[PDB]
């Protein structure tokens, strides 16, 4: 009734939602690998790189907590790309890394995806489809000085921009013109860094920030790096809601055959959706399955004669669900009978179904029609004495209601 | 460049005529498709996955999901249409007699062999053999089972053999098979006796051609390639749906739970929108030209329907309706989604020229023949049944008058007999 | 001297399980038919990497032993050293100070540690990851490299960050190799029921293969 | 139920309509369903990239009706296309075409209009009482063999 809009149904078979059960538990599944990631070494650090020489750190085999970050009092800025950071906590990485600078706090705003200006281009180059997030602080306290923090530094000049992850720390004159510089400044040859030079008087754009970028290695690679939440137990030939590695969905896990080789972690449809995995806390090849499903098809006499009702499960056995197994699948409602009639509602496969009694919606085989066998020899004809005149009616559509439409009022009223 | 055909001159005047002395029975197969593969497909478990992310997104989209299964189901429903208007053309069940006395003329590589499983012809056994999800796609069995198929092109076929037309009509009456033929050859013109005069030979050329079907279905794999090319189309049609699920049509990943994994509510639903306007175009593709292919497939059945009835049911008149040279009669067997039918005619085989006239003068008479021609061997004349040379004297029972001498141009002087 | 690569030089292209289909996907590879280079160590000049090298090697009595990988090899930037010898598997990447002409005698950032017969490998470094793959198997063939097809398997990646131009093989002092350049390039692939690519189509090759 | 061919083509374009006109009350995604709404809640920049979204799914819409009704077009030109077929053959003749004219030997047929349709009055001839008799192909006298007309 509610898949067809109608409170009356007509006599028929009707295709509703496809058979499915609510998830019994959100099963989680992660490397039990204990180790804190040593985050304070990348933000706490006494030392810091110049922008031109951006000194990264890789982060594996350990836990992390990314909440811990981004809700710390010590950040001015936070933004990510690829990942959103309230989900942070919830995934895994094959690694991460932590690419760390000076800039004074009006530049911060190059470091993003697809930028451009000498830290962009000189210094420090993000691809355009960044997978990480960035993160800065004004560190004035730490960086300025009186008279000027020169040990702090950025490339003014460059013959070409940088590529994704491009870095380059050399100091030669840079040629700006015809002249040969050969290791001396003058006329057109300059020296090819610059410093902010940064004091504790200066406007806050003009005052140092460090920066941090952490790129993920989100990749089906086995996880060396994970968020700080715990595995449950395991559930297997049951409907669960999981997670495994970050990688989320909802089916009938089961153990299957799929003789993964050593180096494989995931398994994919034709699809490219998710069929298997192996399990990351031991070396178990997992198949998958969504819940146990088909279609869902109703056998209905109309609702003007009876709400009795049989329901065919498509392709599904009765032993996965008076009970019936068709090869079109599970007829459940309908008592099977061993006479045949003529086909009233089409089940598939020669099955049809009617309401007949006391009354009840049985099954049954089609039959074809009635048997004969013609009095044939080769010596004997039957020919007709009489006749009858028959008038039969044919019906035929010959047109169709001549609709138009005018679009603009359709679409924009 | 390519050759249109061997070129040919007609040997044509004024007064000669070609006769053929002798005939050949020709059975020649044609193959009809008249079904496609029924499928359904759950465009929210296609397009959202069990998402309840997606699944409320795909409701702002309104009745295009219910509008798309609308649409499937009557492509579905026709197949099985399509299939009964082809083959339950019998209201009964007809069975052969135990003796197959038909006049020398053998229909036992077409007539159900009893020991297989599905009661198929040894022909309809070569035929089957010659052709060969967690998405939210299935595929639905047909309605008629193949041996229920079978069990119609059976009955059919024993109806044609034992009682001619005349169970298509009405009552099937039974006549002897050899008289049937008889009637057959009046059907085409060619007179009765020549059938009684030549029965062993006729049955002889029949048994032939039909050994020549069994040798090219055992042998020629490309035969049935009309209903193989409906298999490829359908199956084409379906891996291009699954593998459409791989694409990103502009989202960071084409997998749903990494965007649901990766990102939160409003950021999330940007993404799946993009998957969910290309992936509802997709879907939307393929029930577009599924309509269409069925629409093909419905016209092909109809045809089908229309060579049961006045092929099998009946003799038709109607050039190559039935198989090249004169129809005389057809028989089906089933194939994998399609029909076949073997189509038996009589074509005229062995020429010989004469001189000929439009009439005959004989007392001032113009006289001219009944059913025939006039014809001559260079000396003297007859009056020739006009599809096969049987030369009789012109006599006044075998010829009319109308008119003198006179009036027609080209008439011959000759006497003619008064018995 | 030189010798048709034929078939050879593929491998699985990902960490992911796949089987009874037909899959398609571009990367460096070395092309069917191509232009491999050929020595008789029984001879380990420096060569240059392009993009990326496929390499392999008879055997019969463990002549070659290992690798080096850079540009320069004089300590000023970091080089990969790999010794694999059958007895032992050792790896470093340190900022390496060699010879011209280096061999087993009868700031490294990370450390690895584990004729009759054929040895393949590929050596590939992108995106900052130096990436290797390999497949051995019996032989008759002593003349040339055979024709045939077998799937090179991973083994390790390095997320090390080193720029290389330039690479040599290694030597036991006091056999044969080949070597050829990996192109990017778009193949069809074949999984198996057990997820074994057992064939593969090179779709530049010529108009058949491309079809 | 003997019209449910007429009546199947009346029902089939009533809901196509009723089904085009149900989908102005989708959002397509946008804030609302309404363009009324859209243009008394935002400003200019704002509401065009929600009217944006309105178009799109209004225009697709719209694209799925005109296709869809350009398909049963193509099967009532068919079905046309045979009763102008029925109408020569079967009323202005006589057909010797097996079941093309009802079942039976086809005798006349009579047109009757419907809305949408034709009906099609088709008199056939019907062999009604067999019997059985023995039977020969031909027959011999004098030693010549004789056979029917
Ligand atoms: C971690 O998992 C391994 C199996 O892979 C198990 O042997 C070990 O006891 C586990 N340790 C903890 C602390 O869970
Ligand atoms: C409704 O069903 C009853 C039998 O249950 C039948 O007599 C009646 O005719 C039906 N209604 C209509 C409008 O035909
Ligand atoms: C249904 O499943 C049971 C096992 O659970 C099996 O014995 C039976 O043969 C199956 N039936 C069909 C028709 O597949
Ligand atoms: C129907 O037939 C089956 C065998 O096909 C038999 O087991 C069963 O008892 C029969 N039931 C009835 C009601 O005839
Ligand atoms: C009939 O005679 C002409 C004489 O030129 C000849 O070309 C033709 O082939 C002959 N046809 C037959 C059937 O003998
Ligand atoms: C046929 O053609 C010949 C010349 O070849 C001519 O003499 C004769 O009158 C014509 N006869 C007829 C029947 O046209
Ligand atoms: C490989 O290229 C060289 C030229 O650089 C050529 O001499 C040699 O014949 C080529 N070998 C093949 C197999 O084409
Ligand atoms: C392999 O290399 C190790 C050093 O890493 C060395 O000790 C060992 O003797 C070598 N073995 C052979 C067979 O060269
Ligand atoms: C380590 O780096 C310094 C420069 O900071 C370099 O001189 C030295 O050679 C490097 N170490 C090694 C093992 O080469
Ligand atoms: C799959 O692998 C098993 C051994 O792991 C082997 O028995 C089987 O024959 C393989 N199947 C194919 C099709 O190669
Ligand atoms: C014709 O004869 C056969 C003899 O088997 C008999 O079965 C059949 O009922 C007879 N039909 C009529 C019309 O008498």
């Amino acid at each position: 009734k509610c898949t067809l809009k109608s409170f009356t149904v007509e006599k028929g078979i009707y295709q509703t939602s496809n058979f499915r059960v609510q998830p019994t538990e959100s099963i989680v599944r992660f490397p039990n690998i204990t180790n804190l990631c040593p985050f304070g070494e990348v933000f706490n650090a006494t030392r810091f790189a110049s922008v031109y020489a951006w000194n990264r750190k890789r982060i594996s085999n350990c836990v992390a907590d990314y909440s811990v970050l981004y809700n710390s009092a010590s950040f001015s800025t936070f933004k990510c790309y690829g990942v959103s950071p309230t989900k942070l906590n919830d995934l895994c990485f094959t690694n991460v890394y932590a690419d760390s600078f000076v800039i004074r706090g009006d530049e911060v705003r190059q470091i993003a995806p697809g930028q451009t200006g000498k830290i962009a281009d000189y210094n420090y180059k993000l691809p355009d489809d960044f997978t990480g997030c960035v993160i800065a602080w004004n560190s004035n306290n730490l960086d300025s000085k009186v008279g000027g923090n020169y040990n702090y530094l950025f490339r003014l000049f460059r013959k070409s921009n940088l590529k994704p992850f491009e870095r380059d720390i050399s100091t030669e004159i840079y040629q700006a013109g015809s002249t040969p510089c050969n290791g001396v400044e003058g006329f057109n040859c300059y020296f090819p860094l610059q410093s902010y030079g940064f004091q504790p008087t200066n406007g806050v754009g003009y005052q140092p920030y460090r920066v941090v970028v952490l790129s993920f290695e989100l990749l089906h690679a086995p996880a060396t790096v994970c968020g700080p939440k715990k595995s449950t137990n395991l559930v297997k030939n049951k409907c669960v809601n999981f997670n495994f590695n970050g990688l989320t969905g909802t089916g009938v896990l089961t153990e299957s055959n799929k003789k993964f080789l050593p180096f494989q972690q995931f398994g994919r449809d034709i699809a490219d959706t998710t069929d298997a995995v192996r399990d990351p806390q031991t070396l178990e090849i997992l198949d998958i399955t969504p819940c146990s499903f088909g279609g869902v098809s109703v056998i209905t006499p109309g609702t003007n004669t009876s709400n009795q009702v049989a329901v065919l499960y498509q392709g599904v056995n009765c032993t996965e669900v008076n009970v019936f197994q068709t090869r079109a699948g599970c007829l459940i409602g309908a008592e099977h009978v061993n006479n045949s009639y003529e086909c009233d509602i089409p089940i598939g496969a020669g099955i049809c179904a009617s309401y007949q009694t006391s009354q009840s919606v049985i099954a049954y085989t089609m039959s074809l029609g009635a048997e004969n066998s013609v009095a044939y020899s080769n010596n004997s004809i039957a020919i007709p004495t009489n006749f009858t005149i028959s008038v039969t009616t044919e019906i035929l559509p010959v047109s169709m209601t001549k609709t138009s439409v005018d679009c603009t009022m359709y679409i924009c009223g | 460049t390519m050759s249109l055909g061997a070129e040919n001159s007609v040997a044509y005047s004024n007064n000669s005529i070609a006769i053929p002395t002798n005939f050949t029975i020709s059975v020649t197969t044609e193959i009809l498709p008249v079904s496609m593969t029924k499928t359904s497909v759950d465009c929210t478990m296609y397009i959202c996955g069990d998402s309840t992310e997606c699944s409320n997104l795909l409701l702002q989209y309104g009745s295009f999901c219910t509008q798309l299964n609308r649409a499937l189901t009557g492509i579905a429903v026709e197949q099985d249409k399509n299939t009964q208007e082809v083959f339950a053309q019998v209201k009964q069940i007809y069975k052969t007699p135990p003796i197959k006395d038909f006049g020398g003329f053998n229909f036992s590589q077409i007539l159900p062999d009893p020991s297989k499983p599905s009661k198929r012809s040894f022909i309809e056994d070569l035929l089957f053999n010659k052709v060969t999800k967690f998405n939210g796609l299935t595929v639905l069995p047909p309605l008629l089972t193949d041996e229920m198929i079978a069990q119609y092109t059976s009955a059919l076929l024993a109806g044609t053999i034992t009682s001619g037309w005349t169970f298509g009509a009405g009552a099937a009456l039974q006549i002897p098979f050899a008289m049937q033929m008889a009637y057959r050859f009046n059907g085409i013109g060619v007179t009765q006796n020549v059938l009684y005069e030549n029965q062993k030979l006729i049955a002889n050329q029949f048994n032939s051609a039909i050994g020549k079907i069994q040798d090219s279905l055992s042998s020629t794999a490309s035969a049935l390639g009309k209903l193989q090319d409906v298999v490829n189309q359908n199956a084409q049609a379906l891996n291009t749906l699954v593998k459409q699920l791989s694409s990103n049509f502009g989202a960071i990943s084409s997998v749903l739970n990494d965007i649901l994994s990766r990102l939160d509510k409003v950021e999330a639903e940007v993404q799946i929108d993009r998957l969910i306007t290309g992936r509802l175009q997709s879907l939307q593709t393929y029930v577009t030209q599924q309509l269409i292919r069925a629409a093909e497939i419905r016209a092909s059945a109809n045809l089908a329907a229309t060579k049961m009835s006045e092929c099998v049911l009946g003799q038709s008149k109607r050039v190559d309706f039935c198989g090249k040279g004169y129809h005389l009669m057809s028989f089906p067997q089933s194939a994998p989604h399609g029909v076949v039918f073997l189509h038996v005619t009589y074509v005229p085989a062995q020429e010989k020229n004469f001189t000929t006239a439009p009439a005959i003068c004989h007392d001032g008479k113009a006289h001219f023949p009944r059913e025939g021609v006039f014809v001559s061997n260079g000396t003297h004349w007859f009056v020739t049944q006009r599809n096969f040379y049987e030369p009789q004297i012109i006599t006044t029972d075998n010829t009319f008058v109308s008119g003198n001498c006179d009036v027609v141009i080209g008439i011959v002087n000759n006497t003619v007999y008064d018995p | 001297a030189y010798t048709n690569s034929f078939t050879r030089g593929v491998y699985y292209p990902d960490k992911v399980f796949r089987s009874s289909v037909l899959h398609s996907t571009q990367d460096l590879f070395l092309p069917f038919f191509s232009n491999v280079t050929w020595f008789h160590a029984i001879d380990n000049p420096v060569l240059p990497f392009n993009d990326g090298v496929y390499f392999a090697s008879t055997e019969k009595s463990n002549i070659i032993r290992g690798w080096i990988f850079g540009t320069t090899l004089d300590s000023k930037t970091q080089s990969l050293l790999i010794v694999n010898n059958a007895t032992n598997v050792v790896i470093k990447v340190c900022e390496f100070q060699f010879c011209n002409d280096p061999f087993l005698g009868v700031n490294c950032t990370f450390e690895y540690v584990s004729f009759k017969n054929l040895r393949e490998f590929v050596f590939k470094n992108i995106d900052g990851y130096f990436k290797i793959y390999s497949k051995h198997t019996p032989i008759n063939l002593v003349r040339d490299l055979p024709q045939g097809f077998s799937a090179l398997e991973p083994l390790v990646d390095l997320p090390i960050g080193i720029n290389i131009t330039r690479f040599q093989t290694l030597l036991a002092l006091h056999a044969a190799y080949y070597v050829g350049y990996l192109q990017p390039r778009t193949f069809l692939l074949k999984y198996n029921e057990n997820g074994t690519i057992t064939d593969a189509v090179d779709c530049a090759l010529d108009p058949l293969s491309e079809t």
